[PDB]
């Protein structure tokens, strides 16, 4: 006879339990990365703001030199 | 064989989500006496700690 039957060795194991990976860095790592990015941005903004102040002083002194003719 | 991965995907997408959690922390709380006296059956009873399954 022929009928719907599982095979001679049966069917294989089937996973039925939860599997969460558990991934990412430790919280100290992202805190250190954020703090380092903050410090780098602070340093770059400091340098560029000082340069901008120097350029503004230069432009203002050019204006002061140009004033009497106007 | 391939459905348990979908179950794990759904359980990652909803169970650990904070927005999904904060909608259901202490909403619709029921007690065992009011579970049995109101004719509840199934998951509701198993929601309240009552150990019963047909």
């Amino acid at each position: 006879v022929k009928q719907d039957m599982p095979p001679v060795g049966g069917y294989g194991p089937i996973d039925y339990k939860r599997n969460l990976p558990r991934r990412g860095l430790s919280g100290y790592s992202m805190f250190a990365v954020g703090i380092g990015a903050l410090l780098f941005g602070y340093w770059s903004m400091m340098r560029w703001n000082r340069e901008r102040r120097r350029l503004q002083i230069e432009d203002f002194e050019a204006r002061i030199a140009l004033m009497p003719l106007l | 064989k391939n459905f348990s991965l979908r179950i794990d995907e759904l359980e990652e997408m909803l169970t650990n989500n904070r927005i999904w959690r904060n909608r259901t922390v202490d909403i619709g709380v029921v007690t065992a006496e009011d579970a049995l006296n109101y004719g509840f059956s199934g998951v509701m009873l198993r929601g309240s700690g009552i150990q019963w399954d047909l």
